[PDB]
DNA sequence: GGAGGCCAAGATCTCAATTTCGTACAAGAAAT
DNA sequence: GACCCTTCGGGAGGTGCATCCCGGTCTCGCTTGGCCTCC
């Protein structure tokens, strides 16, 4: 419950961002930093403090904050990188002091790190790597700057693992027209398939936490989306 | 069950670097850059993530030592699920993956696990990337040259025998040989990315064919060489690497924490301050840090950061600040309830 | 001070006497020399100020002391709102334990101590961290309120007033409060900026040489202005190169020469307002009319007031750090130094805006010509705090604003 | 097992320098840099970590035994293993990875490669750059210029030949002509690499023949002078070097450093203390540093680290102050279980 | 004598290429 | 026992010569059976 305002939050972008296949809602980090700030998993309780200070289209089932679109300059621009996670099985990890590896004529039998359950992972995922995120929302502009600047939330995949799009800078500035929702007839975030926005077809939950709950038809944007900088701090 | 964020500094008291597959190419060395080459670099939350889980697994261990055998009591799966979070032979809790909140019983029973999580269990410590503040704080350090000992001092040569300087003078000789081969080859290899470059595409499969087998060329050109295979006059190609004095500023935090696992994210913490390297070239000394944190924790029911206290590591010695701090450290010392085991 | 920095043994030198024929306000000569209240009624009472300048009246007691000075410290106590200067409560608490008592009767309310602070690091240096000194002084008070209209770098409390808690050595725990209040409908401003693509400022800024291409745009700039105008210049150099470049064909430009009074120029630019070049100065004052109006719709700030690097203090603070026994690289103490600069540069430059604005129905055109101010359009400059300097109410006009020397103006067809 | 960190300062007592092949450029000789053109050079981890092995090899090969007229009972393949870790043969035992206790029995009886690490076996000592202390302390030192030495004293030119003298002539002669000619034609190179600035891609390929080719100009001219490939008289480019007494942070650390390992890294400095050079341009002195070193050791889990002791190499002597370096150093001396050859 | 435990082969190939932060002023003292 | 009265102008370079060259690594992210030991 407050007065929520169109807001345009964009943030220089550190760390590559990897794309879940549908584009990371603005709603989603907010429920994270929400999930954090009341340390809360249940789902109930984070949205409903979410829905203070963001706004919820009932007619839509859907959060004002629309889709990751990368802001770009013309410096630099979004660039296809790797966002690589690798075992590291260290002298140190492969050592008698932490375990106790098994034994055949004092030998110590080695890891298999080539192949198997015990291999080393190299994880390789698509990342966006843009000079600028830039997200829309209607909402509390104060409480959204304090989550995203004090919390530990990043944008795509696995950021509170592989530290995958972190993000400092955070500038929220008002914008003049609601782009969070819908644009044009193009939706600017995952909608049910039902609102009549247009779209890529998919299969997702509508409110996060963008992983429980039943997978529905929806039209979600265009997961990797750019815009001109200037263009996005027009308003 | 308090959100600790740590938000700090780490100034590099030697360079900080760290090999990245997409970041190092064949132009050489370079840290992960976020775009391109004239982005700034940030050392990857990965690495720091990953040294600070080696250091809690050896916190782990260490609480619980040794059995009376002198033995470990973890085995290779149980090492590896606390150290990689894979599961090897199969037998783990494979919660619903609806339940978010799910593996309580095993986040109580495993702290370390339930920080860095496992395979199908999300971990409750996110790690940051090391984001410099600068503009310059980085650089090509390292590099040089192996320098021949013999050719640059040869008082090392009144400790030889004579069967053995006709070996380095026949090892000398075949270095220049090999070098001059490989020279050749690679002018002729050029020449070739040359024609690429055109790439006419009358016969440009076929051009690449041979420069796989001029590879194979060069492969057998040192081969040939039979008292080394490789040579040993090499310059070193330079790593990049934050410069030394380098603030990179991180954010790590623990989520929804008991003070069991947050005390022992600030014992990893403590032991990781004997040892403070991130990153690789530790032959240069590459990774020593000292690393202030300030431990904030989210007030109750309001979105306003209170501080708890601050975790300055430094190489003088480990300063922990505030009580609760504290507090953790000694809830997760004093549990006797841990059992790091299937 | 002591009254107006004066003594009362000596006072016959300005009596009358045949020495000086002032005459005119009489009275004044022989009523001064029981006028032991400050400097300020002198003026309320006459506009005369005979006897020339009197800035001192003639000079008194620098350094030595008047007789029976106590009972204006007397008169300050009993009374109940003391009004200081900041050296007062500086030398109170670094010269001497403490010049002025106090316990449960006094209540430190440090105004603009933005520059408080800045100053602070001069006397002697900071060099051995000086400041936590003062902080205790802070505390030990029951109270001190450290104000300002620049006391932050962001537009966040807690980001921003950082250097007050790493400098005074004042931390949250015992912080009463860390606030930023700024009016939102407070005056009007039009943002004009120089972009990347304009004139670099200094050709070589070691030796102190001023591009010309910058001078002529900075010139040509200053002369389409259609009114009056309050140009804020770094530098008294600046101040002489702009006031040589410019041929005078506006209105009459005012020059402060180097070590000048700001004041005499004001009350000169009053009587027939116009283009007034004025490096240095600010220090919270403002070219007000009489009644109190605006009358400089322009406020041009030529260059951010980047200050020189300081290789005294570098030195100095990596000998305190290496025998405190910190490992950090002089490096990084260049790097802090520098980020403490261009913090007190961000303050210099909020002075000099809140120089366009003293009313809520003012309207400035403020008119950056520096190239090194961050675009909107440009998130990754070096200098991207730059912009808070523009309050954040006029921020819009910040991303609507006109750029002079704008930079990749086209448009990119990869978007 | 002790992690070791000696923190310590390099006093410079003759110009410290160092040329890097990363670090120079045609724009003259520069030392490598902290990350960027405007950087304070540091004296690279690298040259300090090649010299302390390499007086680590003589204090292995002096422990051992200089037997016959002074040749070590060592092969060229193991010199080269202890002091550069470049194994020419190949039978080095290269550890698989996932091998436990990777390379143990090998640290057991080579604590010098334990040390200084190899292919695939970490190196326990890591030897960080030496960051120079306060602003310049960095100069242009060498310098000045070959002058024949007959036009500057005619003395010596009694003790020349009527032939010789005419030689001298004609060498003069040609020295003059040669220079001419080379200096026009490099002018016109460097009106090229003006052209340069002028930077379109096409042009730049045409631009580096026609500067390469004017190169090898320049080497033909110089070819043909019959008396004299090179002109004797001329300038020498200055180096780079940190100035006589400059005062160096230094940052090493031997990680689980048994006191065997510890002892070899003491005698180690002890020995490069008889000749404590870093660098090159050795003909001038420079490299000849007094550094003296604070040993700390952290026992992991502890809050801070307690003080062996203090090294100091001066000209005057090596102060090891501390009972632990004396045990690390007589145990060192008294294990005669090390095993250096293949 | 069936369980580990180490070691060699499986045919193919994608693609990308770099040159230097910040340059000052005040005002105001019961002093170190 | 009180001031005097504070000098000009010269004239400010010329050359020489700016090196040779090394020598740029291994890997590895998987599974399977064959062979070899061996509980």
């Amino acid at each position: 419950m407050l007065n929520f305002k169109p807001y345009r939050v964009i943030m220089s972008s550190l760390t590559p961002v990897v794309i879940s296949g549908i584009a990371p809602s603005l709603d989603g980090i907010l429920y994270e930093a929400l999930s954090q700030a009341i340390p809360s998993n249940e789902p109930g309780v984070v949205l409903a403090r979410l829905k203070e200070i963001l706004l919820f289209n009932d007619e839509l089932g859907v959060f004002h904050a629309s889709s990751l679109r990368f802001g770009i300059t013309p410096e630099q621009g979004i660039g296809a990188t790797t966002s690589m996670r690798c075992d590291y099985l260290s002298p140190e990890k492969l050592s008698t002091a932490m375990f106790s590896p098994r034994t055949r004529r004092g030998l110590f039998t080695r890891v298999l790190l080539t192949g198997g359950p015990t291999k080393r992972r190299m994880t390789t995922r698509p990342a966006y790597s843009a000079p600028y995120l830039t997200f829309d929302f209607v909402g509390s502009s104060e409480a959204v700057e304090i989550l995203l600047n004090h919390a530990h939330v990043g944008v795509g995949y696995d950021y509170f693992s592989a530290a995958n799009g972190e993000f400092n800078n955070v500038t929220i500035l008002p914008l003049d027209i609601d782009t969070s929702i819908s644009n044009e007839g193009m939706a600017l975030r995952p909608v049910p398939v039902n609102s009549g926005l247009n779209g890529i077809k998919g299969v997702s939950p509508l409110i996060p936490p963008y992983f429980v709950g039943e997978k529905l038809n929806i039209v979600h944007p265009a997961p990797v989306r750019t815009q001109l900088i200037s263009s996005l701090l027009r308003g | 069950m308090r959100t600790l964020n740590f938000n700090g500094k780490i100034s590099t008291l030697e360079p900080l670097t760290v090999t990245v597959k997409n970041a190092v190419s064949t132009s050489g060395h370079r840290l992960p850059r976020n775009g391109g080459f004239n982005a700034a670099p940030y050392f990857p939350g990965t690495s720091i993530r990953g040294t600070l889980r080696h250091a809690a697994h050896k916190v782990i261990v260490d609480r619980v030592g040794l059995n009376a055998d002198g033995k470990s009591p973890f085995d290779l799966a149980e090492h590896f699920m606390l150290a990689q979070g894979v599961d090897i032979n199969g037998e783990a809790e494979t919660f619903a993956p609806g339940e978010i909140n799910a593996g309580a019983e095993l986040r109580s029973k495993n702290p370390l696990i339930s920080l860095f999580g496992r395979w199908g269990l999300s971990g409750k410590v996110g790690i940051g990337n090391a984001i410099p503040d600068g503009d310059n704080q980085w650089g090509m350090f390292g590099g040089g040259a192996r320098s021949i000992m013999f050719q640059r001092d040869e008082s090392l040569m009144e400790f030889l025998e004579t069967d053995q300087v006709d070996r380095l003078e026949r090892l000398l000789e075949e270095q220049a040989e090999a070098s001059v081969d490989i020279s050749q080859i690679k002018t002729e290899q050029d020449a070739l990315k040359k024609a690429m470059k055109s790439a006419d595409k009358d016969t440009k499969a076929e051009l690449q064919i041979k420069v796989r087998e001029l590879d194979e060329k060069i492969q057998a050109r040192k081969d040939q060489k039979q008292e080394s295979r490789e040579s040993i006059r090499r310059p070193i190609d330079p790593y990049e690497a934050f410069i030394t004095g380098a603030e990179l500023s991180h954010r790590m935090s623990i989520k929804n924490a008991t003070d069991e696992e947050a005390g022992l994210f600030i014992s990893a913490l403590i032991r990781f301050a004997a040892e403070p390297r991130f990153g690789g070239h530790a032959n240069h000394n590459c990774g020593l840090v000292e690393a202030h944190w300030t431990v904030t924790t989210w007030k109750p029911g309001e979105l306003v950061p209170v501080t708890l206290g601050e975790i300055v590591i430094t190489p003088n010695g480990v300063e922990i600040t505030g009580d609760e701090l504290f507090a953790m450290v000694k809830a997760f010392n004093e549990n006797q309830s841990f059992d790091f085991t299937a | 001070g002591k009254a107006n920095y004066v003594s009362l043994e000596k006072v016959r030198g300005l009596l009358l006497m045949d020495e000086f024929t002032d005459l005119d306000t009489v009275k004044v000569l022989e009523k001064l020399a029981n006028w032991s209240k400050p400097l300020v009624e002198f003026e309320e009472e006459y506009g005369e100020l005979p006897a020339q300048i009197t800035p001192e009246m003639v000079t008194y007691s620098i350094w030595d002391d008047i007789q029976d000075i106590d009972d204006i410290r007397l008169n300050a106590l009993s009374a109940n709102f003391i009004v200081t200067t900041h050296a007062m409560v500086m030398v109170d608490c670094m010269c001497n334990h403490r010049i002025l008592g106090d316990k449960e009767n006094m209540y430190l309310i440090i105004d603009e101590a933005d520059i408080f602070v800045d100053m602070l690091e001069v006397w002697i240096a900071v060099n051995p961290f000086i400041g936590m000194n003062v902080g205790r002084y802070c505390t030990q008070w029951r109270s001190a309120l450290l104000t300002s209209a620049t006391l932050s770098i962001t537009s966040t409390p807690e980001t921003g007033m950082e250097w007050l808690c790493k400098a005074l050595g004042l931390t949250s725990d015992t912080i009463s409060i860390r606030k930023i209040f700024s009016p939102d409908v407070y005056g009007s401003m039009k943002l004009t900026i120089a972009g990347a693509d304009f004139p670099k400022v200094f050709n070589d800024p070691k030796e102190q040489i001023f591009s010309g291409q910058w001078l002529k745009a900075v010139v040509e700039q200053l002369s389409c202005i259609q009114g009056p105008a309050l140009v804020l210049t770094a530098s008294h150099y600046e101040t002489r190169m702009i006031a040589n470049q410019l041929g005078e064909v506006s209105q009459p430009v005012y020059i402060q020469k180097a070590g000048q009074a700001l004041s005499e120029i004001i009350k000169q630019y009053q009587e027939k307002p116009g283009i007034l070049i004025s490096a240095g100065a600010s220090v919270g004052v403002s070219p007000r009319g009489e009644n109190g109006e605006q009358i400089f719709q322009d406020l041009i700030i030529t260059r951010i007031p980047f200050l020189p690097p300081d290789r005294m203090k570098a030195e100095s603070l990596y000998g305190y750090l290496k025998e405190r026994g910190y490992s950090r690289t002089f490096e990084a103490v260049n790097r802090n130094i520098y980020l403490e600069n261009l913090r007190k540069v961000i303050r210099k430059a909020k002075q000099s805006v809140g120089r366009g604005i003293r009313s809520e129905n003012d309207t400035v055109r403020i008119i950056i010509l520096d190239p090194r101010f961050p675009e909107p359009t440009d998130l990754s400059s070096k200098h991207r705090s730059l912009e808070h300097i523009i309050p954040v109410r006029f921020r819009r006009e910040y991303r609507s604003c006109e750029i002079l020397s704008p930079a990749y103006f086209e448009e990119d067809i990869q978007c």
